[PDB]
Order: C-alpha cells, then structure tokens, then sequence
C-alpha cells in the first residue's frame, strides 16, 4: 500500500513532472527516472523538515528536477 | 536543565494503548447539520 | 458568473453587428448591470438554418458569448430586449451558473452541501469546459512555464 | 514510537542529499546497503529460518550535513550459534547497534534510548527466568518499514532499459558475437555483483582495460570474470569518481552559458552540432561580446553551432566554431539584413510545427491508429502540414474501422500493406479515394461472407 | 525531574529509577515478582493481589494496591 | 546558480538567528537585543520592498517564528522596537503563513505590560497576518491576564503606604475584571475551542 499524503504528493509531482518532461523538454528517451523522482521526494521532505511552504517547495523541487534533466 | 533519571524497566504493551473531544465535535457537527432533513 | 448568453446573430455588415452589440451593452449598463465578458466566436455553419424576420433560411451565423452580472428584473428587461432583436436568431439563457446541474433534482442529501462562491467567482469557460480546455492547461499557468517551454523545439528544427 | 527518530536519521544520512561529494555519497550508499542486509537477516532471524550473517563485527560509517562523520561498530557475542536461545540476544544486539547510530546522530531523545535499553534489560532478565504471558512495532520493525516504504534506494536498472538508454556502447572491431558474449552471459547473471553507485556510468566495449576515453564512460574488453571487474573497480575508483565529477561540471558549465545566452538574447535554445571543446570558446566569445549582440539585430532566434557558415530555411542560423573577435564584426555585418527574414521564417516554422502536431494529435485521438510518422522524410513543412490536415479531414470517415495494427507514414509513393502494418501516403493524396478504397475492401469482405453463407 | 518525566513520555512512576526509597521498593517488588513468574505490570499485580487476598491478607494486598496506584500503575 | 546561492546564505541566516536565540539571556539588556535584530533586518534585506524572487525570508521556515518573538519586549523610551516587529509582520502577512498557537502563547509571554501587548495586537492587525482561532483566544487571555496584574500592582501600591486594603481592593480580589472574553465566573468558554479542554495558565 501507500500513505495517502504520499499518494497526493506523488500525484501532484507526477502531474507537474509529466508536463515538463513531455511538453516542456520534448525528451522521451529519458533513462532511470526513479532516481530524480525519489530525489524530488527527498528534497520535498528536506524542505518540509524546516517547514517553509507548500507550493514554493514544489517550485524549488521542480527547478532542481529541471536542472537535473538538463544535465 | 537537569538530566532525566534512568528508566530501569520497560514493556512494549504499556505503549500499546483529546480524542473524546474530537468525537464529540464530530457528533456535534453531525447533529447540527449532517443528521437533518 | 451570474448570467450568460449565447447570442446567435445574422452575419450582417460590421457596422450593424457593432451597433447591435453596442445597444445590448448600453441596455445592460443603463439598468445598473456589469458586463463580465463578451467574446466573438466567428462565423460558423450550424446544423440548423435559422429563419430571420422575413423568413429566409440563413446558412451561416455568428456566435457571441456574453457574460453579465445583472439584477433579475433588469435581466428580464435585457432578455426581452435581446429576444426581440432583429439580428438575434436565437439566444439561450444560462441560469445554471451559480448552482451546478444535478444538485436540485439529484441526491437530496447533496443539495445544501455545495458552495455557490466556488462557481460564482470563476468565469464561464471555467464552468463549461471547451474541448481544448483541460486540467494540465490550468496547472501550466502556475508552474513557471516560460523557463520550461524554451526547449520544446530543439529536436524538430534539424528535421 | 521510533518513527520520527528514524525518519530524521534517514533524512540526515541519505546519499541522495550529498551531491557535492561523491565519495561521501558512495560510502553512504554502501553503508545503507549494509544496514539493509543487516536488518534483512535480523528479520530472517525473527522469522524462524537462521542463516549466517555476512559480517559478525564491522564498523559502519555515515556522513552528516551541518545545515560530521558518524562511525559506529556492530559487535556480536562470541558464543553466537543458529540455535533458538541465541535468537533473542541478537535482537538486543542490533537494537543496541541502531541506537548507537541514533545516539551519535543527535536526533533522538535520551529518554528514548533509555526506554530501548530498559526493554533490552527486560528481555535479558526474562531470558534467564522463564515467565508466561497471554502491538506497537519495535526499533527493528519500525526501521525495516521506514527503510522499505520511504527511504529505500532506487533499484538498479536492468539490461533491457539500458539498451534503449543509449548507455550500452561497444566497438564493433572485436566481433558482433564477441560483444554478444560480453553482454548476454556477463550482464544477466553478473549484474548483481555490479555496484549501485556504478550504475550511473555508461559502458563501452573496447580493446583495452581503461577507465574512459570519452566524457564519463568506462570500458571493458572481451569476456571477463566478475572478480576481475570487482578488482578493477577497486583499483582505480578515484579516476572513475573524478571522471564523473568532471563530466557533471562540464555539463553544468555548458548549461549555465546556455541559460545566460537564452535569458540575455531572448532566444529559445542554443543548438550545437560540433565538439563542445570548440563550442565553449564560441560560447564564451558570445558571452564577452553580449552587448554587441544586443546592439545588433541578433535576438529571438535559435543558434546552431556547426562547421560551415550557413543559414537554414526554418529560421535557425549556423555559426562556425573557429571564429575570432576581429572576424566577428564582418560576420555580423554580412548577415545583418538577413536577420528579420530568419525571424519571420522562425515564427512561421513554429506556427506550422504547432499546427501539424495538433493535427496529428487529433488524428491519434479520433481514429486511434497504431502510429503516425510524418517526420521521417526530409520534406518542407507545407507538405507535412498538408498531409496532417488531410489525415485530420478523413479522420471521421475512417472511424468505423480500427487501425491499431497499421502505421500511417509519410512517403514519396503509395504503399498499402495489409499483411504488414504499413500505410505509406504521399503529401498530396485524395482522402475520398482512400475512403472509397476501404469501402471497397469492406464490400469485398461482405460479399465474401455472403457467398460463404450461401455456399454452405 | 521524574514527576514531569512521567507526564511527558507516558511512563509510570514505578518504571523510572531516581535512586529513591520508592524506586528501591519497586525494584524489590519486581525482583520478587520475577521469581514467581509475573512481569510487574497491570496484569501481574492483579495476580499478586488476588493470590494474597485468597489467603487472607486484606491490609497487605490493599497496601500493595495503594503503592501500585501511587507509583503510576 | 540563483536558487543555490539564495539557499547558501539562507542556511547561514537560519544559523546566526539560532546563535543569539541559543543565548536566550533575560539578563541581557533589551537595548542590546533590539539593536542586534535591527542589524539582521538590514543585512538579509527583511524589508518587504525586497523583490520576492530573491527573498531570503521564505527559506527560513521555522526559524522565522523564533525571530518574531526575539524582538519582544520592545523599548518603551525610544519607541523603535515596533519597527523591528512591523517589518517582520508585514513580511509575514505578505507571504501568508499562519502563526501557530505555541508561537503566540510564547509571543505574549515575553510581554511585560498591558500597553506593550496592545502594540503587538494592532501591529498584527495592521499587517494582516493569519492565525488559528485558538491563537486568537490565547492572545485575548493574555490581554486579560496583563490587565489583572496591572491592577494588582496598583492595589498593592496603595496597600504598602496605607497599611490596610480598601473595600475596592478586596472587591478586585473577588470580582476582578468584569469585561473579559474568558472570565473566571464561567469556566466553560474554552472547552470547544482548545483541544486540551483547559485554559493555559502562565506563572512567573
């Protein structure tokens, strides 16, 4: 099973990462997406340790994911 | 500031077992609005 | 939105349709109402040919979406002005905007469990979705799409 | 009970946060794998089947972030046996080890470790004098769940997803089946011995034993034993760390100049078709002479980097790598009137690409075919747009039949294959004739079924 | 510091050793109750009080009950 | 490297705020404390006129709540301690974060007089900050307890010089403050609101 707050988090992160990977970067041959996606999860938990915001943590996580996809 | 005393024995079944206030608030919100025609 | 209208109008000259829309807006503003939006949808060919006042079947027609916030007696006045207009062939009155369809006749327990400010504060395109509209388009507006869509044509320019 | 403590501990010492240092990251990966197999055989001992551990006593090392090296040893009693009476004292052993990782991490309360020490003291006192008795998870049972459901490492990629990844390379000079023997029997059952930190490195198959000739890859020759590769990666781990670090630094120093050229010149993307070591000099030359590019009409245009000075018809210009500062100004004065033509051609190309992608998406949603390929043949955008709009026009007419086995593809000639999945169409094809053709095929099928039912 | 340690972390007062007469009394009581097979919990002291009560000993079992209820159990 | 450099000094911002918070010296002079937090505002540009894309205060997290109750109590003579409070609360009302119940209960516990607590109330009313309904009730209970100790110092100021209490001083003992949100003659006005079913009682 899965935790429901983690279910909603993975739903939001998948919906926001599918648009940057499909329509944004136009990159379909991406390899080993589980490591940047779990890095997004762990950076979100790192920002939720200090408790900064909700949407701004998603913004910084998506910026780091975009930089990782560019690299 | 002081150091805590040492705990000399412990059992996990002690840790096995505000919530009446939450149940009463939910029953109050049900009887006020949800249990009506 | 408080009220919305889908005005089907005869494809006349530009000045006649401009005067018709100007008189409709003047009748809205003179009765103490506000125009939320007015959008022109061009000339399309409908599935049914409407007849004008002189009984001529028109193959083409212009569609105009008109979103207004007016009082109900003044909305009846403006609706009587619009339905008796010579250029307006047909116009439906969207009165199901504040409350969604299926609440009043649907489940009786799900009748007072809705919020009218959820639907009143958004536009008509956010209540009745177009086929080109979807949820990912709404999530693209808050995701800083300008820094992401700059690399979408890096593969098609060389082929 | 221990959920917040182990959550904060795995938040501190996880290798996914340590990206500045790669050695700390791979030591944290090895320590997380050792802790995972430790808790695995601990749960195996708690389940009922007893197996000898891979290590009886070993020092585990983690790294911490200040926002700091945590070393702790795991020791076993010398009278260890796979008997039943040793199944309890090992449970108090690993629970002595985990809080030894939790005390030095300074993330728990001393009351919590006092509670765990009291619980181990009750278990040690009750092991001697037998009692009877007739539930919250312990430190081990919460640790395995917080490991598996939240803080588990990503699994290693298989060979099939490494095939399409463009990461498996080989030099064909050996043979095809020398590479097939280097792949099939040396990557299927030998991929388990390869490290998880190794999985970011692409693999070339070449002649010699080395650690890379390209940027950020590693080589391996004809058929090897996995102990030889394990001794090979234990010999030059510093070089295969430094090559990955310099590859990441090279990609970052490319991407920052690309980003500043995109934000300053208001263009979309910088394209490159030559070696990046010669493209870096041109990019830093454009970075130094950036205000000269602002002064000229060079804006809102993608820039390709090739070898020949040329201008493509879809709006992108091509700049040579070998270019000096004194040659930059006559090159900019040469193509100065041609820039608004390139701008309007770029806008027309973007509009036509958006239109043909929308038409192909509507054709994929309406008729649902096996696949559409219009970007195969080198044609103009007018031919591709006309082909996409002609397929979109006959979309509702091909709707009563499913085309999930056939491929619509652009071609210079008509090819209608029904035994295979091929429908190759020119840019100017009559869609009504195609509808008549499929209607005649359906008429053939209906007449064949009617004659078959009349024959019987 | 044991009185707020018992209130913060949901630990009974008999389970905390602060080198007291009550702590030594609870240690001696648990050391005796380990010899008869019990656990020094809510269920062990029920067996202790019932086994004392079935042999007379009303005031002794009542004193053990009062010491148990005073020490967090 | 804009987002990485913005969090590089923000982790140093959370660190050096924690430096003078780990002191927590009540023996330290308030004039020496309000000048340290005023230097920290001008250092990291905690004015809400700073552009929000390079805002260092959105990355503080829970360390921003420790900075908010760090400027209390304010100086009464200079009347400049409100500027250290209003710059942080206008920024908190702009970012739209809620102040917790434990924060505001600790915010009004550091207030000495009744006049200083009305300054904190009308600052956060002007800056439009958000909080819980328990955070509003625990704030007005602190305003109730600060007026009660103010009259207790007044009625003992006349007792020390006269030697005997008056009838009005003994009537203050029984009755107390009449107009109050949570008065003592009806001890059931915090059961639905607070989750602990008890009004928090502070002592000195």
């Amino acid at each position: 099973t899965l935790s429901p707050e983690r279910v909603a988090l993975r739903d939001e992160l998948a919906r926001k990462s599918r648009l940057v990977a499909s329509e944004g970067m136009r990159y379909y041959n991406i390899f080993w997406v589980r490591k940047p996606l779990d890095t997004m999860e762990k950076e979100y938990y790192e920002l939720k340790r200090r408790g900064v915001d909700h949407g701004e943590a998603i913004r910084k996580v998506l910026q780091g994911f975009y930089s990782g996809l560019a690299v | 500031a002081m150091e805590h005393p040492a705990i000399w024995l412990w059992y996990p079944w002690r840790m096995n077992p505000h919530m009446p206030q939450r149940r009463a608030l939910k029953n109050v919100h049900g009887a006020v609005f949800n249990d009506l025609t | 939105v408080f009220y919305s209208f889908v005005l089907v109008m005869k494809p006349r000259q530009r000045r006649f349709t401009s005067q018709a829309l100007r008189e409709i807006g003047v009748a809205v503003y003179s009765n103490g109402g506000l125009i939320r939006s007015i959008t022109n949808e061009g000339i399309m060919r409908p599935y049914s040919r409407f007849r004008d006042a002189d009984n001529t079947p028109l193959t083409y027609a212009r569609y105009i979406i008109l979103q207004l916030d007016m009082g109900e007696e003044e909305m009846g006045k403006v609706d009587k002005i619009i339905r008796e207009h010579q250029d307006v062939l047909m116009a439906l009155k969207l009165n199901n905007l504040e409350r969604p369809v299926g609440i009043r006749s649907g489940n009786k327990e799900l009748q007072a469990a809705y919020f009218p400010l959820d639907t009143f504060t958004r536009l008509e395109e956010e209540i009745n979705w177009s086929p080109q509209t979807s949820a990912d388009i709404y999530t693209q507006l808050e995701m800083n799409w300008k820094e992401f869509s700059r690399t979408r044509w890096s593969s098609f320019l060389r082929n | 009970m221990y959920k917040k403590a182990l959550h904060s501990f795995f938040l501190k010492v996880h290798p996914d946060f340590f990206h500045h240092n790669r050695s700390q990251q791979t030591v944290n990966e090895s320590s997380v794998a050792r802790l995972n197999e430790l808790l695995s055989w601990a749960k195996a001992f708690k389940s009922g089947h007893l197996q000898p551990p891979p290590s009886s006593s070993f020092t585990l090392t983690f790294y911490r972030k200040p926002d700091t090296i945590i070393q702790s040893t795991f020791e076993l009693p010398s009278n260890f046996a796979p008997s039943d009476n040793h199944r309890g004292t090992v449970e108090r052993a690993v629970n002595k080890f985990l809080r030894d990782l939790l005390r030095r991490a300074a993330c728990i309360d001393s009351v919590t470790e006092s509670i765990s020490e009291a619980e181990d003291a009750t278990a040690a006192r009750a092991e001697a004098k037998p009692l009877r008795r007739r539930g919250p998870k312990s430190l081990l049972d919460e640790a395995v769940e917080s490991m598996t459901v939240q803080w588990s490492l990503t699994p290693a990629p298989t060979l099939q997803e490494l095939i399409e990844a463009d990461q498996i390379l080989f030099s064909r000079d050996l043979s095809p089946l020398q590479s097939a023997a280097a792949l099939s029997t040396l990557q299927r059952h030998l991929g388990e011995l390869n490290y998880s930190a190794w999985e970011s490195m692409p693999v070339i198959v070449s002649n010699q034993f080395s650690i890379g000739d390209l940027t950020g890859t590693i080589t391996i020759p004809w058929d090897f034993t996995p102990e030889q590769f394990h001794s090979f990666m234990a010999h030059n781990e510093k070089g295969v760390a430094r090559c990955r670090e310099v590859a990441i630094q090279y990609a970052s120093t490319i991407e920052q100049l690309i980003a500043e050229l995109c934000t300053a010149l208001e263009l979309d993307d910088i394209l490159v078709s030559c070696s990046h070591q010669d493209a870096l000099r041109l990019m830093e030359l454009l970075h130094r002479n950036r205000e000269l590019l602002i002064q000229y009409g060079l804006s809102k245009l993608t820039l390709e980097v090739g070898n020949r000075h040329a201008t493509r018809a879809n709006g992108v210009v091509i700049i040579n790598c070998s270019l000096t500062s004194e040659q930059l100004r006559p090159w900019l004065k040469a193509i100065s009137p041609k820039l608004p033509l390139q701008q309007r051609l770029y806008e027309l190309s973007k509009q036509m690409l958006e239109s043909t992608l929308w038409h192909l998406k509507e054709f994929r949603t309406m008729v649902e075919p096996g696949g559409v390929d219009a970007f195969s043949n080198d044609c103009t955008y007018a031919e591709r747009l006309q082909w996409s709009k002609e397929l979109f026009r006959i979309g509702p007419s091909l709707a009563p039949w499913d085309w999930s086995e056939m491929t619509f593809v652009l071609s210079p000639d008509v090819d209608i294959d029904w035994a295979n999945g091929l429908l190759a169409l020119p840019y100017n094809f009559d869609g009504d004739a195609l509808v008549r053709y499929v209607e005649e095929v359906q008429q053939e099928a209906k007449s064949r079924k009617r004659e078959e039912l009349l024959a019987a | 510091r044991a009185e707020e340690l018992s209130a913060k972390y949901n630990v009974p007062m008999a389970y905390i050793d602060d080198s007291s007469e009550a702590s030594n009394a609870s240690k001696s009581l648990a050391l005796v109750m380990e010899d008869v097979g019990l656990e020094f919990t809510e269920d062990g002291l029920t067996v202790v009080i019932s086994a004392l009560s079935r042999q007379g000993y009303g005031t002794i079992g009542r004193a053990i009950f009062d010491f148990a209820s005073a020490m967090g159990l | 490297s804009n987002a990485y450099a913005a969090m590089e000094l923000a982790a140093e911002a959370r660190r050096e705020i924690h430096e003078l918070w780990l002191s927590a010296e009540t023996a330290l002079e308030r004039e020496k404390r309000v000048q340290q937090v005023a230097a920290l505002i001008e250092k990291y540009k905690l004015d809400p006129s700073t552009p929000r894309e390079a805002d260092v205060s959105r990355g503080l997290g829970d360390a921003f709540d420790r900075l908010l109750l760090l400027c209390l109590p304010l100086g009464k003579t200079d009347a400049k301690g409100t500027d250290n409070l209003e710059r942080l609360m206008h920024l908190a009302g702009r970012n739209g974060r809620e102040l917790s119940v434990r924060t505001i209960q600790h915010l009004f516990a550091r207030t000495d007089s009744f006049a200083e607590a009305l300054a904190v109330f009308y600052t956060m009313r002007r800056c439009h900050v958000a909080m819980n309904m328990e955070a509003y009730y625990s704030m007005l209970y602190s305003l109730q307890r600060l007026e009660e100790e103010g009259w207790g110092q007044h009625f003992r100021n006349e007792y020390e010089e006269n030697g005997a209490p008056s009838e009005q001083a003994m009537d203050f003992i029984v009755k107390g403050i009449s107009n109050a949100l949570l008065p003592e003659n009806k001890p059931w006005l915090g059961r639905v609101m607070f989750q602990d079913r008890n009004v928090p009682d502070r002592r000195y």
